[PDB]
């Protein structure tokens, strides 16, 4: 495209609008729930935690 | 209609035998106001809760009923790394009848950097009452309304 | 119809059919961390 | 009142030749001890009424871990004529200590039956998912027992039925339900976090059935370690009714 | 979820005993199996069934 120093501009021009679609596509993406960003998504990965000083007993008494 | 009723607490390195009288607590039947009244604390009392908390001991509360006798265990590691902050609870049934307390504190950690002893000499503590709560039955007078309508 | 490069609607039929014949199955799990928002996607027959 | 210990096989049926004699009064209680050693063995501690601890596999290693431990186990005995809820716990080598304490008149209430947590059951999930997409933690308790207490008076109308939700670590009443025209078998059934027990209505001739659960906030704790002495906080308690045309033996 | 509503009905189609019964129900233990989804139930009383 290299023709003169205008058009040098003008394609980067040409490489904002794909930029601003990526954009577009992003927020599609994140409005439909594909990225998970939220506690729920981390929560299903939550490992329990461990019990510590057990107790016990019962009604023979 | 107002009662008192006898709070001692316990202090000691790793038993428990030795029982105080701390103060005086008012508890009316009818109106459900309850008041605490203690003591301050002394020096030595103060340096002798110090060092046990750094014993990480156990400290028992005693409030006798009119009898029977009601014990409470709370660790004093957290109120000594804290600032003093107890929550007393008395339990009561559908009459004049007590069941227990339980000592409860807000911080429950343990951290445990330093106390200074501009901290410990006031107590803060807040006296509540949970009498027994009545559990809802079927609402099958909404639903036929409802299937109506 | 509207004839584009033909090879869509097969492994579609195929797929379609094999998922009807197998109606609740485990195949294997895959090792890559998947969202809960994919899982109508990827059971589909299991409760 | 005579108390037998015995150890058998049962894939063959032979007892084994170890067996520990038994002496002072019955045996009052036992638990089984989840830490192992020995072998592959688990330890068994029983108490006396003289409140003393007896271990059965007697072993210098155990005895070695018993005293690491020492402040780490609790005991909650319940009685029923007595209608005294005491609590016991270990200092140091072996000794009993009392710490939470719980009385309940006799002539008012009666103990009927107590159910708790099962030692073999584990969590998957540890919350749940709420209306938009913020989570909702539960409120998990390994060391909590529920009580049931029946009216002794039995009347048309004046009927006392209510369950006792009680940390056997800590002497504190989480929740305390009552009804007012229930009586008859009662049966209560523990979960994961979710309580089940049935009833009668005297009033109107029917079985109601009522579901209780305990509901943390939105907001989780440390959720590294789980222990009763920390944690003041009260769990939301949730309760429905439902119909039930049957006994429910 | 589902509407509340309080009726429940006891469905003929969820009943684990077709034809074998129990005269007296004194209790039932569950156990777990091994696979993932199985339980083992035996129902004691009068009589054994499993
Ligand atoms: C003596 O006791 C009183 C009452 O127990 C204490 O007042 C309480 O102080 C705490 C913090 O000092 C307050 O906590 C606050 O809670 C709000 C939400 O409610 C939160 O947004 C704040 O960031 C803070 O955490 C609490 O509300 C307040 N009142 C109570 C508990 O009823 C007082 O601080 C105690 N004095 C000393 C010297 O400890
Ligand atoms: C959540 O609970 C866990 C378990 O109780 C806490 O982790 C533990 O925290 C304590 C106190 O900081 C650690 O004790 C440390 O011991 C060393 C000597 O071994 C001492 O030099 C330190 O000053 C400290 O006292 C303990 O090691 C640690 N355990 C683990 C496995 O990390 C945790 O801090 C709690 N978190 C919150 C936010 O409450
Ligand atoms: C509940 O149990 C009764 C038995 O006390 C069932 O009746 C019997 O059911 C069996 C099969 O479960 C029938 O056996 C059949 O026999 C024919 C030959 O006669 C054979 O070709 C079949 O393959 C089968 O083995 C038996 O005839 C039948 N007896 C009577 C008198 O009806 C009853 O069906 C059970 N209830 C159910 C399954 O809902």
């Amino acid at each position: 495209l290299e023709s003169s120093s205008q058009k040098f501009l003008q394609g980067l021009v040409y490489l904002i609008g794909n930029l601003m679609g990526l954009a577009l596509a992003v927020y599609k993406c994140q409005s439909m729930g594909l990225l998970p960003t939220h506690a729920s998504d981390w929560l299903a990965f939550i490992e329990p935690p461990e019990r510590m000083e057990f107790s016990g007993g019962g009604l023979l008494l | 209609g107002t009662v008192g009723l006898l709070l001692e607490h316990s202090f000691e390195i790793d038993d428990s035998a030795n029982f105080r009288k701390r103060g005086s607590l008012l508890w009316n039947q009818q109106d459900g106001t309850l008041s605490l009244s203690q003591r301050q604390l002394s020096e030595e009392e103060r340096g002798r809760l110090r060092d046990v908390a750094a014993l990480n001991g156990l400290y028992r509360v005693r409030i006798p009923r009119r009898g029977g006798y009601v014990s409470s265990f709370v660790p004093a590691c957290s109120l000594v790394e804290s600032h003093l902050s107890d929550q007393l609870t008395l339990h009561v049934d559908v009459a004049g009848n007590v069941v227990g307390v339980s000592v409860v504190t807000h911080p429950g950690g343990c951290r445990g950097h330093e106390v200074e002893d501009v901290d410990l000499e006031l107590f803060n503590t807040s006296v509540q009452l949970q009498p027994p709560t009545t559990a809802p039955g079927p609402e099958t007078a909404a639903f036929i309304e409802r299937l109506e309508m | 119809m509207k004839g584009n490069v033909t090879n869509v609607l097969p492994m579609i039929l195929i797929g379609g059919w094999i998922n009807m014949t197998f109606s609740g199955f485990v195949t294997t799990k895959v090792p890559f961390p998947l969202t809960l928002r994919f899982k109508p996607m990827l059971q589909q027959g299991i409760e | 009142g005579m108390s037998s210990l015995y150890v058998f096989n049962p894939i063959f049926g032979k007892w084994s030749q170890v067996a520990p004699p038994v002496l002072k009064r019955p045996i009052l209680q036992s638990l089984l001890l989840p830490v192992m050693d020995q072998d592959y063995a688990k330890v068994l501690l029983l108490i006396d009424d003289e409140y003393k601890v007896t271990a059965f596999p007697a072993t210098r290693n155990v005895l070695r871990q018993l005293h690491e431990l020492a402040p780490s186990i609790f005991f909650y005995l319940v009685d029923a004529e007595q209608g005294r809820l005491c609590g016991y716990r270990l200092r140091k080598d072996l000794t009993t200590e009392l710490s939470w304490e719980l009385t309940i008149p006799p002539e008012v209430q009666r103990i009927v039956k107590v159910k708790g947590k099962r030692s073999s059951e584990h969590v998957h999930s540890q919350g749940r998912v709420m209306g938009d997409r913020s989570v909702l933690y539960k409120s998990l308790n390994p060391n909590l027992l529920a009580v049931v207490t029946e009216s002794t008076d039995a009347h048309h109308e004046r009927t006392f039925i209510g369950i006792f939700l009680i940390d056997g670590v800590t002497g504190r009443i989480i929740h305390s339900s009552v009804q007012k025209k229930a009586k008859g078998p009662v049966h209560i059934v523990h979960s994961e976090n979710w309580v089940v027990y049935q009833y009668w209505n005297t009033k109107a001739r029917r079985n109601e059935f009522t579901v209780l659960e305990l509901y943390e906030g939105t907001e989780q704790y440390n959720a590294t370690a789980f222990s009763s002495l920390d944690r003041p906080q009260l769990p939301q308690v949730l309760q429905q009714s439902y119909i039930f045309p049957s006994s429910i033996s | 979820l589902i509407p509340y509503s309080p009726d429940v009905q006891i469905h003929a189609e969820r009943f684990i005993n077709y034809n074998q019964t129990v005269s007296r129900m004194r209790g039932i233990y569950t156990a777990p199996s091994g696979l993932e989804s199985t339980c083992l139930v035996v129902a004691y009383g009068l009589d054994i069934y499993q």
